[PDB]
């Protein structure tokens, strides 16, 4: 339940936050942080920026409260000086130190009440104002507190976004009278709670709304179905520790005052944040202005500007300079003549950098990109990525005139950067990842790779051959010869062979669903349907059409330009163009021969090298699952050693039968899958699929405790975070369809494993670029997580000692090497 | 479905929106936006892919822009100071990428700028003459289109829909039907009309006078 | 931006014959999209880049061009090819379609149902009279429509209205209606519709008496 950056204190009209589980929340997470000195930082810098985003909306005041628990040295720290102790580790204390003394700096108030636990605070001081009359909102990060929600009782956060009392109706489907017996059959974090069984997919996790008809667990009820009822009775003395969820009492003797804001002493509160090194961002306070209607300026010193330009196509290899201007100090700078502009400018910064560095290098001129705002909202939020919707939705307009559009990259700057200043986790992967990677984009697409023009040709009639006898298949059968592919002719051929049936809730009646997925449900029972549908996978390479990869060859150079753009996509891979080389069918005998016709120059060989399976490593790092680190740490087989602890059987007496379960199961758990999705790739029923995800969390226990605090951190958070600090804005979590929020938690969980995963190369494709220049060698493709070089033997050991050595992991990284003069000789 | 007004005055901003469901739109395809009509010359307007837009539009970019919204499952639409320059009859297409092609395609909807009201249908009966040939004659309405069906959709033999012809800001729509003499005057047949812009939905039969 | 122009763009073949319908740009173009739309329905794919057939399509179809003109060509026709085609390309292009090659399909000559409609009671009582006159099932697609009140020829207030070939035996259709006032309808007596057609020499005429 809501929350993402820590903070405190209610009062009336303003926010009713919690200081207890937040100080315990950016321990664990954006670790990263520190001074140059070497004193640690990475919590003490949640302060001016969760209140300030809170202070926006405003209200009253806010006063400040500690913990009283058993284990609370690390939590009630922020008052070591006023009152409280209990015992807890050493490494956490000696932070909260320097936030007791910002305290009072702001003019903010305080309390404290030793004995009772802060969650029992919290419910005290929220149905104590509602009866004097104030509006109160709830406020939490742990999942506790959420069934005190009723009127004037509201859920926000100065942490992120707002949610309504009707939106609790949605995807739970719960009341908040009765949201007490949520939390005590569930289980998650903190609360000790093994036993969910299974029985009809619903397990724990979507079950919840079936136990509001008769509690069982709480009075009445003797006899019902397993799972339902069999995990009660069977557990005895743990349920009995699942109630310090429910030690949320509302009658705690405690009186207070609420009292408008205080005078705040400005002279001090910098004084503490200098040597914090964040004494910069309080500068956060100011409002913005930016208008369209800038003025003009003619040549004289142009440097640090920010450029626009005019394209005839959207490719940059083969399209024209129209026009080229830039923007310092709110002043246009037109010019006369396009290609002599370029070697005035020191670096190409403002909107796509990138693209116009790939103009230069073909006339020959080494221009590197500098800033851009394409990327700075691409860090805050990931629905922007677009040069329109920038500009659009920040304030400002895309005209096809470069000196309206040099002039925007500068207001485009001026409101972006004071959002990404106070988010250090988006700087670093501004400095250190983005604007780094746009030198390397630019050289892949400015030299491109050379094709192999005599296998092309012969290509095109070797699978014209395989198109004329699928053809002369469907025309064998039917009978007469009829038009096909076309929905008004095909339905005359189901006219005489009869057989049209329902498909589902996927939306029918209209003349575009009749070409989407119609004779996709058919083809489990007649061939007349199946030679069509296996012909439209084996007739497909470039989708139906084949791009002549001959003809779209420059004049100039010689080679095949790919665009790589490196916002594109939501979990943070470098999405192809021209052509889209991102989605190519692997190991199947049709994509196999399409890599075979990409060569490299008359003596230079494809390095080719891919990650060996990542995907499986970052799942393990995340979690920190000491029998799944064991198994990369040694150096064997994730697919077999899974199926050994799962069947109780050796390594070495793991069939092909037993290998395939798994391989589906490592493979699912990437986008969490379901029982019902397992059991139509397999021949596995409904019921016994269920047990193959039990042995599954059985023998890895750290992983369904990690998707139980991915499933925290996302419906409540927005958002999922990475190891390095990527968003992704979602707030479908919360959803009253099944089949909208089923999707939602499908997106959540594939963030933080296919994210990282394109980040560490990311990361490893700016740190191999020095490198490449020296040794005589350059880069080309980026597909998936495999990297495809141009050199061969010394380069090849040294783009391996990059890959691997990357950011220190806790699980050993392998990279397959492969060296070739074609991509099917090197193969991955 | 394309969804949104059948009327609309000049230098105004449109609001269309086009409903998916089954499909999200952040699974995967990028969904695109193309006009036709009267010229039967195209133009395009841009794109929605499942990440979020990455849209590269043509020339006319100061003007169109594209929105989505991911919780209704769906995507809108803006354009900017429309004019009567706009050809209109927008359909939702989609694209595939990995490999590129366009199949699907949307419904149509005649949208049309101008500055006149919105004017409601009249429905006259006409009598059969000659082999029984019967008809429908639909006068004195604004904007486009009438939804035509004999019989709530049942006889579809023989029926031939006649275009709307503009005459000074009015719009007038026919159709005819033929059948045997055997089924006249014995059995029923009617002229279902239902007009979407002023929700005027009236049945009328073709009575012998 | 480029400019696309379909040559021809309306045209007629009978089932059995060779048709051939191309695509011209302004500039070197690489590569080409054609589709295909029927009346009523969605545009869907066919052939694809220079000469190959798509995912299902008969082996009678096929492609052909290079550089400046890419065309297609058809062996034989059927009763179920024609409809509307259009062309796009994605080279040097930020992707913009044709203007439509509509190809029909070529039948017998016909001669025309025609049949005159009197006003119904509704429309005079509001105070105007509109006379209309169908005619159905007809080839080619020109026809003169003359209305002759009383002997006199009315030129102004009439609305023609064309249909497009149908797709069960490929006809044409026309609609004539003449909207006059109900002062100008109680005046007057005889009301005439006649057809001149390429099947007949004599008009064909058809009146009715108040």
């Amino acid at each position: 339940m809501r929350g993402m950056l820590p903070l405190f204190e209610p009062k009336g009209r303003v926010l009713l936050v919690d200081g207890h589980h937040l100080a315990y929340r950016t321990f664990h997470a954006l670790k990263g942080l520190t001074t140059s000195r070497g004193e640690p930082v990475q919590a003490v810098y949640g302060f001016a920026k969760s209140l300030l985003k809170a202070l926006k909306e405003d209200g009253d005041a806010v006063i400040v409260v500690f913990d009283a628990k058993a284990p609370s040295f690390r939590h009630e720290a922020y008052g070591g000086y006023k009152a409280g102790r209990a015992p807890t580790p050493e490494d956490f204390p000696r932070q909260l130190a320097l936030i007791k003394e910002l305290v009072d700096l702001l003019g903010l108030a305080r309390l404290e009440v030793p004995g009772y636990e802060a969650d029992d605070v919290l419910a005290s001081l929220a149905k104590k104002a509602e009866k004097e009359g104030y509006e109160v909102r709830i406020l939490t990060a742990d999942k506790d507190l959420y069934q005190l929600l009723s009127d004037r009782i509201h859920v926000l956060h100065p942490e992120g976004y707002l949610i309504t009392p009707a939106w609790l109706w949605e995807k739970y489907g719960l009341r908040p009278d009765q949201w007490a017996d949520y939390r005590a059959l569930t289980g998650d974090e903190s609360d000790n709670l093994p036993g969910v069984k299974g029985i009809g997919e619903k397990t724990a996790r979507k079950l919840l709304e079936e136990w509001g008809s008769l509690e069982a667990l709480l009075k009445n009820l003797d006899r019902l179905k397993p799972a339902i009822r069999e995990k009660i009775l069977a557990h005895m003395d743990d349920l009995k520790l699942s109630w310090d969820l429910a030690k949320v009492r509302t009658d705690l003797p405690l009186e207070v005052d609420f009292a408008k804001r205080r005078e705040p002493d400005r002279e001090r509160l910098r004084a503490f944040l200098e040597r914090l090194e964040f004494g910069s961002l309080l500068h956060e306070f100011g409002l913005l202005e930016s208008p369209k209607a800038l003025e003009e300026a003619p040549w004289p010193p142009p440097e640090g500007a920010f450029v626009g330009f005019v394209l005839s196509r959207k490719e940059p290899m083969w399209a024209d300079l129209l026009a080229l201007a830039a923007a310092r100090g709110g002043r246009v700078h037109r010019a006369p003549e396009p290609y002599k502009a370029l070697r005035d400018l020191k670096e190409a910064r403002g909107l796509l950098a990138k693209d116009l560095s790939v103009l230069a290098l073909r006339e020959g001129l080494g221009l590197p990109p500098g800033d851009d705002p394409m990327l700075l909202a691409y860090l805050l939020d990931p629905s922007n990525t677009t040069p329109e919707g920038v500009a659009r939705r920040y304030g400002g307009e895309w005209t096809e005139e470069a000196g309206e559009r040099a002039a925007l990259s500068e207001r485009l700057f001026a409101n972006l950067w004071g959002r990404l200043e106070g988010e250090e986790r988006l700087l670093w992967l501004y400095r250190e990842v983005e604007r780094p990677l746009s030198a390397v984009l630019a050289h892949m697409e400015a030299t491109g790779v050379r094709l192999d023009v005599a296998y092309l040709r012969a290509l095109s009639l070797e699978v014209a051959e395989e198109i004329a006898r699928l053809e002369a298949e469907v025309f064998r059968l039917a009978g007469h010869p009829f038009n096909l592919n076309s929905r008004d002719q095909l339905e005359r051929v189901l006219f005489d062979e009869l057989g049209l049936p329902a498909i589902g809730k996927t939306e029918k009646t209209g003349k575009r669903s009749t070409s989407a997925a119609v004779l996709e449900a058919l083809r489990e029972a007649h061939p007349i349907v199946e030679k069509i549908l296996q012909y439209r996978e084996l007739t497909k390479l470039k989708s139906t059409y084949i791009d002549p990869l001959p003809d779209l060859i420059h004049p100039r150079t010689g080679r095949l330009h790919t665009r790589f753009n490196q916002t594109a996509t939501a979990t943070g891979r470098l999405s192809s163009s021209d052509p889209n080389l991102q989605n190519i069918p692997v190991r199947t005998p049709l994509g196999q021969r399409i890599r075979r016709a990409f060569i490299a120059e008359e003596g230079w060989l494809l390095v080719a090298l891919d990650y060996s399976q990542i995907e499986l490593r970052v799942l393990a790092h995340l979690s920190g699952d000491e029998n799944l680190i064991r198994v990369f740490q040694e150096g064997r087989d994730i697919h077999t050693e899974t199926a050994s602890w799962m069947f109780g059987v050796p390594r070495e007496a793991v069939d092909p039968l037993m290998r395939r379960a798994a391989k589906t199961i490592n493979f699912g758990v990437l986008y969490g899958m379901s029982a019902h999705r397992l059991s139509q790739e397999l021949a596995i029923p409904y019921e016994e699929a269920q047990a193959f995800i039990e042995r599954y969390f059985q023998s890895f226990p750290k992983v369904r405790a990690w998707i139980e605090k991915t499933l925290e951190e996302g419906r409540r958070r927005g958002y999922v975070e990475t190891l390095f600090g990527r968003r992704r804005y979602v707030p479908d979590l919360e959803a009253r369809v099944k089949s909208v929020r089923e999707a939602a938690e499908r997106m959540a969980f594939n963030m933080p494993v296919q994210g990282t995963a394109a980040d560490l190369m990311k990361l490893a494709m700016v740190k191999l670029f020095p490198r490449l220049e020296e040794m005589g060698a350059r880069m080309l493709l980026q597909v998936h997580d495999e990297l495809v070089l141009e050199a061969a033997e010394a380069v090849a050991r040294l783009a391996k000692e990059v890959m691997e050595g990357v950011y220190p992991l806790a699980v050993p990284l392998e990279v397959e090497v492969g060296i070739g003069e074609d991509w099917l000789s090197a193969k991955e | 479905q394309e969804s949104g007004p059948g009327l609309v005055k000049p230098y105004q901003s449109l609001s269309l929106s086009c409903t998916v469901t089954g499909y999200s739109i952040t699974s995967d395809y990028a969904w695109n936006w193309i006009r036709q009509f009267p010229g039967n010359k195209l133009e395009w307007m841009g794109y929605i892919t499942y990440s979020g837009t990455t849209d590269y539009n043509p020339s006319l970019k100061s003007r169109i822009s594209i929105t989505r919204d991911t919780s209704k499952n769906q995507f809108f639409l803006q354009l900017n100071s429309v004019t009567t320059e706009d050809t209109a009859t927008y359909y939702c297409a989609r694209y595939y990428y990995g490999y590129w092609y366009f199949d699907v395609w949307g419904q149509g909807t005649t949208l049309t700028v101008s500055s006149a009201k919105t004017t409601a249908p009249s429905v006259y009966p006409l009598a059969p003459v000659s082999s029984v040939t019967l008809g429908c004659l639909v006068k004195g309405y604004f904007p486009e289109p009438v939804t035509l069906t004999w019989n709530s959709g049942s006889l579809s033999s023989g029926v031939h829909t006649f275009p709307a012809v503009l005459q000074s800001d009015l719009y007038t729509l026919s159709s005819s039907v033929t059948v045997t003499s055997s089924t006249w005057p014995s059995q029923s047949i009617t002229c279902n009309v239902a007009h979407p812009a002023s929700s005027t939905k009236v049945d009328k039969k073709i009575e012998p006078r | 931006d480029i400019q696309m122009t379909q040559s021809p763009a309306i045209m007629s073949a009978s089932p059995g014959e060779k048709v051939t319908m191309t695509c011209s740009a302004s500039s070197s173009v690489s590569y080409m999209y054609w589709y295909q739309q029927k009346p009523g329905s969605s545009p869907r794919l066919l052939i694809y880049d220079s000469t190959n057939l798509a995912s299902g399509v008969p082996v009678r179809f096929s492609g052909s061009g290079s550089g400046t003109s890419y065309s297609l060509t058809i062996s034989r026709m059927e009763a179920e090819d024609a409809a509307t085609y259009y062309c796009q390309q994605w080279s040097t292009y930020p992707l913009t379609f044709g203007a439509g090659t509509k190809l029909e399909l070529k039948r017998a000559d016909a001669a025309p149902t025609v049949s005159i409609f009197p006003p119904s009671s509704e429309q005079l009582t509001s105070g105007g009279a509109s006379v209309v006159c169908f005619l159905n099932n007809f080839y080619p697609k020109d026809i003169n429509v003359k209305w002759k009140i009383d002997g006199s020829e009315r030129q102004n207030g009439v609305l023609n209205s064309w249909t497009d070939q149908d797709s069960k035996d490929s006809t044409y259709s026309m609609s004539s209606t003449l909207t006059l006032t109900k002062d100008e309808y109680e005046r007057h007596n005889s009301y005439t519709c006649e057809a001149t057609h390429k099947t007949s020499t004599s008009p064909i005429v058809k009146s009715f008496n108040r």
